[PDB]
RNA sequence: CCCGAGAAGGGAGGUGCAAAGUGCCUGAAACCUGAUAGUGAUGGAACGAUACGGCAUGAAAGGAUCUCUGGCAUGAAGGAAUCAUUCGCGAGGAUGUAGUACGAAUGUCACUGCCAGUGUCGUAUCUUACGUUUUGAAGAACGGGCCAGGGAGUGUAUCUU
RNA sequence: AGCUUGUAGUCCGUAAGGGAGACAACCCAGCCCGUGGUUAAGGUCCCCAAGUGUCGACUAAGUGUUAAUACUAAAGGGCGU
RNA sequence: UGGGGCCCCGAAAAUUGACGGGGCUCAAGUCGACCACCGAUACCACGGAGUACCGCAAGGUAAUCUCGUAGGAAGGCGUUGUGUUCGGGUCGAAGCAGGGCUGUGAAGUCCUGUGGACCGUUCACAAACGAAAAUCCUGGUAAUAGUAGCAGCAAAGCAGG
RNA sequence: CCCUAACUGGAGUCCGGUGAAGCUUACAUUCUAGUGCACAGUCUAGAGACCUCUAGGGGGAAGUGAAGACCCCGUGGAGC
């Protein structure tokens, strides 16, 4: 779950911010690829087969 | 120096517009007042009275009434004035009403082209008439 | 010194690439004198409302492979050498001097590349980068 | 050591290969301060491209039959001027001169010390940004103040090729 | 109706460059780069490269100086010419 | 009396404005014809690039090849690391600012300064591999701007030391 | 209100100190008409316009604030 282990959600409309996921008490984004200590997308899966 | 009297206005205009722009000479024009404009007196001031009452005469067109600054007007249509070139035109050009003092006696040019006996009516004015019927003192 | 073997054939072909590259434009990315952000280098214009991607004449030249140099001398020196990149000191025994000219690597070190000078100028090869 | 109210700070002077002078390795951009080059208080705007000029620079990494300026030879397409004759109401046309002189360029010989490039400004022509939604974008349609960094077709299983 | 819905061709969409004042789709033209020449459309009084071009007439109204286009006013009348 | 050309009346709109503007009257308007010229990247000529097909190769052919959104196909550039080949670096690696050259280009290389210890290269193989956009995220920082505010509270201080 | 005038204190105005925020792709001294997705400071043709600063009310920037709460659509919801 790294860079998942938030409970972050969306502001909505109407506030002049992105519709990005935030921290329940701060504007600071969260869990989403394209924010600072967010997941990455598509990683390397320990699950992945290179025999 | 030409002296624009029994010449048509944009005929003489066009002329020394091209002249300018040959531009090896500064222009004279003299007797601005005589040159003529051919077609009917009433259509003539009628269009005339038009473009002098027309603008935003306070922050729109700027309409002469003297008949050689009219006659520098009508060049300066016929010019790239916002043009460096233009500009320069227009600095050699200079516009009388009659004939200034020291230009006097000075040997004059007419245009052959320009000149009123080859219209075929008497449907005309003059642009001194026209200034004068425009409230021009001169 | 020893003259370059260019033919005549060679001659007129270097002279051509001269002229009609000092004719080839910089071709930058389109915008990039506007925005601090953008790099100079070539990106293809890509929208569909770009004026240079429907090659506008005014907006200036796209990347096209006619702009491409003449075969005979593509890659050549401006000086009509062939430039090759010398990184050590056994590469100059691959390299004959009628047409080649060397530059020595810039990260080479003085203590070698004095040695490779010397050794360049035995052979006879043209150098592009030394110490005058 | 000097200045400074100073247990601030600055100057001078040292240490150290190097100030790297304590949130101190390297030290970009945005932004801000100053200097230098160009321009500039008569001037018109997608901030540029192209050609030609003024000014500055042009040490290295670019050129030395290279740059400038001419001569000579050959020269594709194209191709005069002038004059003679003739036709046309006329503007002009046809024939000859003449496929001649010239002509992209290709060679060659002299002459020259600059040229390429770079910055800015000027003259000429062109161009109403970019991405997107759109039949239609310069739009009075949506997005970005700016800059730096991050930011999006990946793995397992299975089928097909 | 610059409306809506068909059909044939061609275009824009995805089409440069040249010309129409500007013009998605109107005219020439489909366009690798550089140089020279001659043309197309359109234009030749100036702005603006080239005609103040020729011949024969008309118009006196600044009418007009507007290929197509939805960007250009009709019926009727005139012993105007 | 009939049939025709051009013009006139019919003909009134709101900011000052539209033959593109100036202007134009045996025209610079209209009609019927004509002459010369200007004017594209069209066409022609030369040179060059790429492409398609053919050819063992050398090379040959292209008037019948060269615009392009969605989209398909081919070949390349770059980042980081692995195996492997060959190297560079305190006589100054990476990075950074600016510049020269090459390449259509992705980019590569070199020069000057700065920097102080690491960096490339052959043939291959991988990917947490390329940003200008998401009212994108994080950080830094402008214009706004020395501007608003520091005014109802509530008579708010003055003299001398 | 006809129909406004004078005056009082606080702001404002000018000076010292302190010192933010909000609109912003760029450029930008504009005005008229046309064109253009038919509501242009930037296109086209004209007309104007020497630059800088201060004060002032808000014509315009289809000004800013805000993924229209009206209408429709979504085999999207909620309650009743």
């Amino acid at each position: 779950y790294s860079g998942m282990e938030t409970s972050a959600r969306g502001w909505g409309s109407g506030r002049g911010v992105s519709h990005v996921p935030r921290l329940v008490n701060s504007s600071r984004a969260a869990r989403v690829p394209h924010a600072k200590g967010g997941r990455r997308a598509h990683p390397p899966k320990p699950e992945a087969d290179r025999s | 120096v030409i002296d624009a009297k029994g010449l048509i206005l944009g005929r003489l205009a066009s002329s020394v517009a091209k002249q300018l722009l040959s531009g090896d000479e500064k222009v004279y024009i003299i007797n601005a007042e005589q040159a003529i404009i051919s077609g009917s007196r009433a259509a003539t001031l009628r269009e005339y009275r038009e473009t002098r009452e027309r603008g935003a005469t306070e922050f729109g067109p700027y309409f002469p009434k003297r008949p050689d600054r009219i006659l520098k007007r009508t060049i300066r249509g016929m010019l790239p004035y916002k043009r460096a070139r233009g500009r320069d035109a227009m600095s050699r050009l200079k516009v009388y009403v009659g004939v200034p003092y020291e230009l006097k006696g000075a040997e004059t040019v007419t245009i052959p082209d320009a000149d009123m006996r080859l219209l075929s009516s008497s449907r005309y004015v003059e642009l001194g008439e026209v200034s004068q019927k425009m409230g021009s003192k001169f | 010194v020893s003259t370059l073997d260019m033919d005549p054939e060679s001659r007129r072909l270097f002279n051509v690439r001269k002229v009609q590259k000092g004719k080839k434009p910089q071709f930058k990315r389109t915008c990039s004198h506007k925005f601090k952000r953008l790099d100079d280098n070539w990106r293809r214009p890509r929208g569909s409302q770009g004026k240079q991607r429907r090659k506008y004449v005014s907006k200036g030249a796209l990347v096209q492979v006619g702009y491409g140099s003449p075969a005979a001398v593509k890659g050549l020196h401006p000086s009509g050498y062939s430039d090759v990149l010398i990184s050590s000191i056994a590469e100059l025994e691959l390299v004959d001097p009628s047409y080649e000219a060397i530059r020595i690597a810039g990260t080479i070190g003085a203590q070698k590349k004095a040695l490779i000078l010397a050794k360049a100028e035995e052979a006879g090869i043209k150098v592009l980068n030394s110490g005058r």
